[PDB]
């Protein structure tokens, strides 16, 4: 499918 | 005709037809008012024939394989008030003709191969409630203006399309809408002011696009609002402060865009707000006290601003706190004790920043945190020697920053500890022998730290993967123990105090890929046994020792060994054991005794001549003809 509605991915070090 | 799947009318004839996952194939009673086949792995074009059946209020194709463009004459049943073509390959524009069902309610075009711009025929249709279009990777063109003539529209969207252009003002005329989904797709311009006239509007997804000018104002007065991804465009500006006055408000995502101001303190307003996330912006101002009255709020994350100050004490009040990441940004002060009562805390990600003083102690009190990143700070003291206390730690970065000390002997309590980084600090005395009890232990990073004493083969868990003690003031020798680290990959010792004998048991180390000990006092032969692992692949540096002799036989047989630095030391003979050596990338045997000559291929005519010349008789040959 298209993909159901998300948030930016998080980033950590 | 008392068929399953055949409903008929109260006059007699066959009125609804329903068929779903019964697996058929291929491709595909004039009262018949439903049709449903569904989940039939069906081919080809819709039969234009569909139009034969002109008493239908409901037509569902979906979930086929079903083909070809869309038969305009579907386009002639007046009474349809439900079409599903979604899940299927149809291709083709979206017929003008569609503006003539007055009677559609709910349209669903989604996840097909179409293509074409929206017809301006949409606002005909007046009782229109969903159109979902969306997975649509060609659909394109202006979002229509007469799209606000569907006046009871509720939910919206074109999300993974091409559509382009600016939402049209025209979104101020949806009263009922609930649900706007544009979300990657081609969309530029500033969301336009009217949709602050969208009272019902719940959800908005525009992210993902490139949008422009500023988050607008009016946003504030949508008092059923939910959730806002914004995610990935280029607004710019400050955020609305009215964003405080939209109470349900549960979900705000600003990552990745341009803005600046002030986090708002009317944000403490927001009873229900689980989750904040404004990484990647330019953001700046304190962190607002009155944040902390969030208490729903799992997530926060204010990474990657200009944000300064001090972390807010109050931090404590939020008790359901989860995720919380404040790297990079100007952050000063002590991280606050109080924040080890968010008991709840999986991750914390400090990095980046200018705080100092100790890591409180209570932090390595949090039994759920997995994720401590403290790296590139103003750190000082001691690691707490409650850092055992912390059971779930699993990746732990203390790196860049002053902490003093040893290292606690407790951090062999954590059993699932994978990733420690302690590396460029001031860390003293010897590796504490107790960390031969972390079993889960993968990657150690200690290198520039004050560390002295004897390493030991008895002192590291066999699991280790990844070992750097490089620069630091470790001494004596090298442990036959290395040779039961049998998963080791890359291993790092240069620049210390070691000495002695290469050990013959590295060759039992049938995983290693690096093999640093550059600047050491390593003395004696390079043994026979270094050219055992099949596995050297990236590098091996023996620079800056005292090693002398030959260049081992062996070392032909390391055939995967891209660079090769044996500089500085006392070797002599000749080169010949590593002129087969095809994947050689870099070498650097310059400042030492060799002597023979050279082949004049392509590789050692790029050695520099200084680096011939600091030998004893290096240099380049011609084969006789
Ligand atoms: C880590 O674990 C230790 C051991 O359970 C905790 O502390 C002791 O702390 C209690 C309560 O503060 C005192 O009554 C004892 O005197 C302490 N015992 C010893 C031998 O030190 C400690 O508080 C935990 N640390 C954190 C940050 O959670
Ligand atoms: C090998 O070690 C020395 C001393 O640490 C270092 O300066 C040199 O760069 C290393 N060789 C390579 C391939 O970089
Ligand atoms: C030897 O050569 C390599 C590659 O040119 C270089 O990076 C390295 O610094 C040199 N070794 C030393 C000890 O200077």
């Amino acid at each position: 499918d298209y993909p159901k509605p998300s948030t930016r991915p998080p980033r950590h070090n | 005709c008392n068929w399953t799947g055949v409903k008929c009318n109260r006059r007699g004839e066959v009125s609804e037809i329903q068929l779903k996952e019964k697996q058929l194939q291929g491709s595909l009673l004039k009262s018949l008012t439903s049709l449903t086949l569904s989940s039939l792995q069906l081919t080809g074009v819709i039969p234009k024939e569909i139009g034969d059946f002109t008493e239908l209020e409901l037509l569902d194709l979906s979930d086929n394989s079903l083909s070809g463009d869309i038969p305009v004459e579907i386009f002639r049943l007046k009474k349809l008030k439900t079409l599903s073509l979604n899940t299927n390959n149809l291709e083709g524009h979206i017929p003008m003709e569609i503006g003539n069902l007055s009677g559609l309610v709910e349209l669903m075009l989604f996840d097909n191969k179409l293509s074409g711009e929206i017809p301006r025929s949409i606002g005909e249709l007046k009782n229109l409630q969903v159109l979902r279009a969306g997975g649509n990777k060609n659909l394109r063109g202006e979002l229509p203006w007469e799209i606000g003539n569907c006046e009871n529209l509720v939910m919206l969207g074109l999300a993974e399309t091409s559509l382009s252009g600016k939402l049209p003002a025209s979104i101020g005329n949806l009263k009922r809408v609930q649900t706007i989904a544009i979300y990657t797709s081609l969309l530029s311009g500033p969301i336009p002011d009217e949709i602050g006239y969208c009272t019902e509007l719940q959800n908005l997804y525009l992210y993902q696009n490139s949008i422009s000018g500023s988050i607008p104002t009016t946003i504030g007065g949508l008092k059923k609002l939910q959730s806002l991804l914004l995610w990935q465009n280029n607004l710019v500006g400050k955020i609305p402060t009215e964003l405080g006055n939209c109470p349900e408000l549960w979900l705000i995502d600003f990552s990745e865009n341009l803005l600046t101001g002030t986090i708002p303190r009317s944000f403490g307003k927001l009873e229900n707000l689980q989750e904040l996330q404004l990484s990647v912006n330019q953001i700046s101002g304190t962190i607002p006290e009155e944040l902390t009255n969030c208490t729903k709020l799992t997530h926060l994350e204010i990474d990657n601003n200009l944000i300064t100050g001090e972390i807010p004490s109050l931090m404590s009040n939020l008790r359901s706190l989860t995720m919380f990441f404040a790297w990079q940004n100007k952050l000063t002060g002590n991280i606050p004790q109080s924040l080890s009562q968010c008991r709840e805390l999986q991750a914390i990600d400090l990095s980046y920043n200018s705080l100092s003083g100790s890591i409180p102690k209570e932090i390595f009190g949090l039994r759920n945190l997995t994720k401590l990143l403290l790296l590139s700070n103003d750190l000082s003291g001691f690691i707490p020697p409650d850092i055992g206390n912390c059971t779930n730690l699993y990746r732990l970065r203390l790196n860049g920053n002053r902490l003093a000390g040893s290292i606690p002997s407790e951090i062999g309590n954590l059993k699932n500890l994978n990733f420690v980084d302690i590396s460029e600090n001031r860390l003293v005395g010897s590796i504490p022998p107790a960390i031969s009890g972390c079993e889960s232990l993968e990657f150690l990073d200690l290198h520039t730290n004050s560390l002295s004493g004897s390493l030991l083969g008895t002192t590291l868990p066999k699991s280790l993967k990844f070992i750097d003690f490089s620069d630091n003031a470790l001494s004596s020798t090298l442990p036959p123990g290395i040779g039961l680290l049998t998963e080791l990959t890359k291993l790092n010792l240069a620049k210390n105090r070691l000495s002695g004998e290469i050990p013959r048991e590295i060759s039992t180390c049938r995983s290693l890929q690096l093999l640093n000990l550059g600047e050491n006092d390593f003395s004696g032969e390079i043994p026979d046994e270094l050219g055992q692992i099949p596995s050297l692949a990236i590098s091996l540096n023996l620079s800056c020792n005292r090693f002398v002799g030959e260049i081992p036989s062996r070392f032909s047989d390391l055939k995967n060994l891209g660079v090769l630095d044996v500089s500085h030391n006392q070797l002599t003979g000749n080169l010949n054991v590593l002129t087969d050596l095809q994947n050689l990338v870099s070498l650097n045997i310059s400042y030492n005794d060799f002597s023979g000559d050279l082949p004049n291929t392509p590789f050692f005519r790029r050695l520099p001549l200084s680096d011939l010349a600091s030998n004893r008789g290096l240099y380049i040959s011609n084969a006789i003809s």
